């Protein structure tokens, strides 16, 4: 019978179009979120930079202080 | 009614001629396109019906006669031999009882038994009427079948093309996920380093103030 063929064709058609739409949106989504992650990493690196500079300056000042008793 | 071979052909051509003469008003006509074989001999009954190979239903002789009408319909009448047993042989009276139109049994209305007699004009007119009644739906059926073929082919091609397009998106997502995990690890490492360094700085600052309180041990 061709009627069962109609059934299977239309159900596979709907399935495939739904999959196509969702999979088409996924790429824009994941690009957005990877950009966000890059931004967070850069912010954290900036704070770490500041902390390292402070640590170096403070250690140098200590070594200046204690020398020669 | 008729012999197996000595009266069948003549009765069939006469029946076809009667059908043709009284089916004049309707565009449907009855006949056969078959013209013998490659050899071209005279005294040939070109116009008429066709006869099929004998079969046996439940131990009884069966002999068909197919009348292929125009417009795609057919009329078939069936003979059987009560006077003779075993094979049909030849020179043997035959009985016409079953009338079929488009493979559907229709003897039930064309040939009731009534008054222990029956004329042929009723039969001919009745078959003509049912043929011209049925032709409309018998013709729309083929169109709906062809439309079904065309539409299913188009739809299936659509689905295959779309799936071929779909294929690679999972792999794309997988690569994205790998990059995401790497970014998370990087962020965690940087944050841990920063907090540890802060604790170190606070301890050293406390020591610095404590030592400057006394002036570097004089």
């Amino acid at each position: 019978s061709n009627f069962q063929r109609l059934q299977e064709a239309k159900q596979r058609n709907a399935q495939v179009v739904a999959a196509y739409k969702s999979a088409q949106n996924s790429v824009s989504f994941n690009q957005q979120q990877i950009t966000d992650l890059r931004a967070k990493l850069d912010k954290e690196t900036g704070r770490l930079n500041n902390e390292k500079a402070r640590n170096g300056e403070l250690k140098r000042r200590l070594k200046q202080l204690k020398a020669g008793n | 009614i008729s012999s197996t071979r000595l009266q069948l052909h003549r009765t069939m051509q006469a029946f076809v001629r009667a059908l043709n003469q009284k089916l004049n008003g309707t565009g449907i006509s009855a006949g056969s396109d078959k013209t013998g074989d490659v050899a071209q001999s005279g005294a040939r009954a070109i116009g008429g019906a066709e006869i099929g190979r004998a079969r046996n239903v439940n131990g009884l002789p069966v002999l068909p006669a197919i009348i292929p009408l125009s417009d795609g319909q057919t009329i078939s009448i069936l003979f059987h031999s009560p006077t003779a047993e075993n094979r049909i042989t030849n020179s043997d009276t035959l009985v016409a009882f079953q009338f079929l139109l488009n493979k559907k049994d229709v003897t039930h209305t064309v040939a009731p038994m009534s008054g222990r007699d029956m004329t042929l004009a009723q039969v001919t007119m009745k078959l003509a009427n049912l043929a011209e009644k049925n032709s409309a739906k018998f013709q729309r059926a083929q169109k709906k079948k062809k439309a079904l073929v065309d539409e299913i082919t188009q739809l299936q091609a659509d689905s295959d093309q779309k799936e071929d397009a779909m294929s690679d998106l999972a792999d794309q997502v997988a690569a994205v996920e790998g990059q995401k995990a790497d970014l998370e690890q990087k962020i965690n490492a940087v944050a841990s380093e920063a907090d540890s360094l802060y604790e170190e700085n606070e301890r050293l600052q406390g020591e610095i103030d404590r030592l400057n309180r006394t002036g570097g041990r004089d």
